[PDB]
């Protein structure tokens, strides 16, 4: 796998509500989160 | 700025200004164009094999109109006050009725 | 002498080298051929060994970055709108109700 | 670095001017309240003198 870093205090990556129900990267939601998913889908690598 | 009521003009970046205007109670607005020109970008350790295909994926997403869709969704489709009266009401030169009510 | 000329003069200052302001004989940009599958313009000149650098407003994209490593854009373009200046129209009849 | 996926710039943020709904008696603005009252008191004064 790969280790990916980002900042939290920004409208790009935010902690979605009900984070206790989710776990891992699924809890983090935001514009920058969708960009990371599309790039990982195009390149083809888990992260 | 919200308390000055037309007395304090804060100078910030374009993306943060558009988000604080739309995704917040819109008592302030952005006026004028950008003074300087900057640009964001994802990084990669110096001398790594994850720079070529990553750069090609960024240009592919920006060419297929995907980044413009994601921006219009998180900045406009999810604003706090929304877009009330999206059609900008032109400044009527005629005298209103409330002025002589 | 223009914008790209001054840009190349400033680039050659921070990166000392010998350069000649050559002009492309085709006057076109990077366009993939239908059947020949060969480039043209500045991309065709750089892919076949005709110039050392291209100080020109080349629109970066996916079809050109795979063959020519671009740099950070010095300026951003935009598909803008142009219209005639809003001059005073001819005042028609019933203009006293304004 | 990769190619810039988003462009930005130093922008200006000012308070959005409200609609500024004029008052009900906005037509009494060109003349102060002291003028309107002095006119009424001069109106009744001239009438009594004329009588
Ligand atoms: O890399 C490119 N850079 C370009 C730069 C310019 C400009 F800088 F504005 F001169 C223009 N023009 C805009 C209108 O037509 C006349 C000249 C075209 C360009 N094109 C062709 P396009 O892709 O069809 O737009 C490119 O390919
Ligand atoms: C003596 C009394 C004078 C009263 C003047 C009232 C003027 C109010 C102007 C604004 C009205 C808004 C409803
Ligand atoms: C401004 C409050 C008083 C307005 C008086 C208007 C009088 C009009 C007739 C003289
Ligand atoms: C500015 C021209 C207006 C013409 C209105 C004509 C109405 C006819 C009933
Ligand atoms: C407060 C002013 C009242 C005026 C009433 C009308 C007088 C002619």
């Amino acid at each position: 796998t790969y280790i990916v870093t980002t900042i939290l205090e920004d409208p790009y990556v935010m902690l979605k509500k009900n984070a206790n129900q989710f776990e891992g990267n699924d809890r983090y939601e935001g514009y920058c989160v969708e960009l990371a998913a599309e790039i990982a889908k195009h390149v083809g690598y888990s992260y | 700025v919200r308390k000055s009521k037309g007395k304090y003009a804060y100078l910030l970046e374009s993306t943060m200004n558009e988000y604080i205007e739309q995704r917040k109670p819109c008592d302030t607005m952005k006026v004028g164009g950008n003074l300087d020109s900057k640009g964001y970008g994802i990084a990669t350790p110096k001398g790594s094999a994850l720079r070529g295909p990553v750069n090609l994926a960024v240009l592919k997403l920006s060419e297929q109109g995907v980044l413009d869709k994601l921006k219009s969704k998180w900045w406009y489709d999810k604003g706090e006050c929304g877009s009330k009266d999206s059609g900008s009401k032109d400044k009527t030169s005629a005298l209103s009725l409330s002025n002589v009510a | 002498e223009g914008y790209c000329v001054d840009l190349a003069a400033e680039i050659a200052k921070h990166c000392g080298f010998k350069y000649k302001l050559t002009i492309v004989g085709d006057g076109k940009y990077g366009a993939r051929d239908a059947d020949t599958k060969i480039w043209n313009g500045m991309v065709g000149e750089l892919v076949y060994g005709k110039a050392d650098i291209a100080i020109a407003p080349l629109t970066i994209t996916l079809v050109r970055e795979e063959v020519i490593d671009f740099s950070k854009p010095f300026m951003s373009l935009g598909i803008s709108i142009m219209i005639k200046k809003p001059q005073k129209s001819k005042p028609g009849v019933f203009s006293f109700l304004d | 670095f990769s190619k810039p996926f988003m462009s930005l710039g130093i922008s200006i943020m000012i308070k959005k001017p409200q609609k500024s709904k004029p008052g009900v008696f906005s037509f009494l603005d060109p003349l102060a309240y002291e003028i309107w009252m002095c006119i009424v008191f001069a109106y009744i004064g001239v009438s009594v003198v004329l009588f």
